[PDB]
């Protein structure tokens, strides 16, 4: 039901060991499907359903767009660096935009930019305006509210974005609607009289998962500690959840895993 | 803020079965980061770095992974270097 | 498809 | 940083006998949230918990309500009072329990 | 059910610059609780979580507080404001998360 198209981009004065300074990437339903960077200079496919359904003119046009935006943000880094009266150092421009078709069937679109990791300027589609988060964004707002660029952005986020999302979702219907069952391992360690149970779910897809601990049949809302959902290197996901207990109550805990690839929730023990 | 680091295998480890070791760092800033997979203090080879990405709060993330065959009596870890840390931090992997 | 941007 | 609001940004007060949609965008959506209503007196009422799989749980342990609808929509959590009446007046909060810590969204007043 | 309170019920107001001990009677004492404070504004603040192992969890994933103490003793839960200031005024509530459902104590006002 839910489908998402999202493009994000980062320009940095200090990209770090091994890194290009400009990188923009796209995701469909959470899945990285296209990539561009300032070293390769070319927008390239990243899945097999986008490559199988795209010509070269698509990729050359995406590359031209990405080069235009690469120097747009090259200029923007210097512009903001001395707009803040800064004489070098570590600075970052980030942008993220896209559209969502939600589970009730309505559409939403968004676009927002950050300087140095904090909200810089956001798009209020409805007002066709640009809300400034900092004084230094009152300038950019004006530059972005002249001409019809705002209306073009609205029309992109409401029409172009959503139909390209629909087409991408059709291209990869088999791959994105796939389901991978996680394997759950329950482990245990005793430290200083406290027994700590770990529950690890390896290699599940899609990303939405609900892992809970249960003590004598009841979910331990406030006692579980989790590392969140972390990615595997292959399009699958991982998560671990720990809980503390007294040794001797160790066999009353059950790890319950709720995931789309399970018709019934998985119950696992130590 | 400082990176939050997790070290985990792609499959539950069993000595002799091939697997992938992953070190994931999230929630940090600036994007500059150094992440290295090590076995017995030596950098592992065939290691790869995911592209630079961030989440909804603008905080950045990187995944580093390497194919490997786990061996007990050999320790696997991940070395992280970031501006917000005075010194490198090393995260041990638990084979479980 | 990516969208076009303007200068900061 | 997290805040609950009317899904309609024009709405200023609920209306008697009719549905009211509230909404809350958590900073992290790998976790469910809980909707609660606070009276003006201050008593807090649990309404529903919505899991990251758009799984909803009301008082008793039920998943079915005459009186509320919960759902996950994109990167948001949604509460619907199917027929808003006087008892449903109050300030509506959204609550995320992540890593044994509790996070509270901004309250949304809902009075006739 | 649950009540978060003054451990001295003769006490009617906290005292400036001195520790203030609140206490909490759960319906079930096999579960931890969470202490919260509600402001004058109405804003809610997470203070501490106390596990059935008398282990607490402070904001941004800690167990170190130079201004609060949590623990559970006998059949009750304890919150201690080490040095109660005007900064700490508000209504103190207790929260139990059982089976993904939230239970709220009645609440204790704490104002000078």
């Amino acid at each position: 039901e839910l489908h998402t198209l999202r493009y994000i981009s980062t320009a940095m004065t200090d990209p770090g060991p091994g890194q290009p300074w400009y990188v923009d990437v796209g995701y469909v339903d959470g899945e990285l499907f296209t990539h561009y960077n300032s070293t390769a200079r070319r927008a390239v496919p990243r899945t097999e359903w986008i490559a199988a359904n795209t010509d070269q003119q698509y990729w050359d046009s995406e590359t031209q767009t990405s080069q235009r935006t690469e120097q747009i943000d090259r200029d923007g880094l210097g512009t903001l660096q001395r707009r803040y009266n800064q004489t070098g150092g570590s600075h970052t421009v980030q942008l993220m935009y896209g559209c969502d078709i939600l589970e009730d069937g309505t559409i939403r679109g968004y676009s927002q930019d950050a300087y140095d990791g904090r909200d810089f300027i956001a798009f209020d589609k409805d007002t066709m305006t640009f809300t400034a988060a900092v004084p230094e964004a009152v300038p950019t707002k004006r530059k972005w509210e002249e001409g019809d660029y705002a209306e073009g952005l609205k029309q992109y986020l409401e029409e172009t974005c959503v139909e390209w999302l629909r087409r991408y979702v059709e291209y990869g219907k088999a791959e994105l609607g796939r389901r991978e069952r996680p394997e759950v391992r329950v482990w245990g360690k005793e430290a200083d009289g406290i027994l700590t149970l770990s529950c690890r779910a390896h290699g599940f897809y899609p990303r939405p998962i609900a892992v809970s601990w249960l003590k004598d049949g009841a979910v331990q809302g406030q006692d579980a500690q989790s590392g969140g959902i972390v990615p595997n290197g292959d399009g699958t996901y991982h998560t671990w959840v720990t809980i503390d207990a007294q040794p001797g109550d160790g066999d009353k805990y059950q790890c319950r895993v709720e995931h789309a690839s399970l018709p019934q929730p998985g119950l696992y023990s130590w | 803020l400082t990176p939050k680091v997790q070290v985990y295998s792609r499959f539950p480890a069993s000595a002799g079965t091939k697997n992938v070791l992953n070190c994931f760092a999230a929630g940090f800033h600036p994007p500059k980061i150094s992440i290295t997979l090590m076995k017995d203090g030596v950098p592992m080879e065939g290691a790869q770095y995911s592209d630079m990405s961030f989440n909804d709060d603008w905080t950045f993330q990187r995944l580093v992974h390497a194919d490997f065959t786990p061996s007990s009596g050999s320790t696997y870890a991940c070395k992280v270097e970031h501006e917000t840390l005075k010194e490198p931090q090393v995260y041990k992997w638990d084979p479980e | 498809r990516r969208r076009e941007q303007t200068d900061y | 940083t997290m805040e609950a609001r009317f899904l309609n940004r024009n709405m200023k007060h609920p209306q008697e006998g009719q549905p009211l949609e509230l909404e809350c965008m958590p900073f992290n959506i790998d976790n469910g949230v809980s909707w609660i209503r606070q009276d003006k007196d201050g008593k807090l009422h649990f309404i529903v918990y919505i899991s990251p799989l758009s799984r909803t749980a009301f008082p008793r342990n039920e998943r079915t309500s005459s009186q509320f609808e919960g759902s996950k929509q994109g990167s948001s959590f949604r509460l619907v009072v199917k027929n808003f009446r006087a008892q449903d007046q109050g300030t509506y909060f959204c609550i995320a329990n992540i890593n044994q810590m509790l996070y509270f969204s901004s309250g949304q007043p809902a009075f006739f």
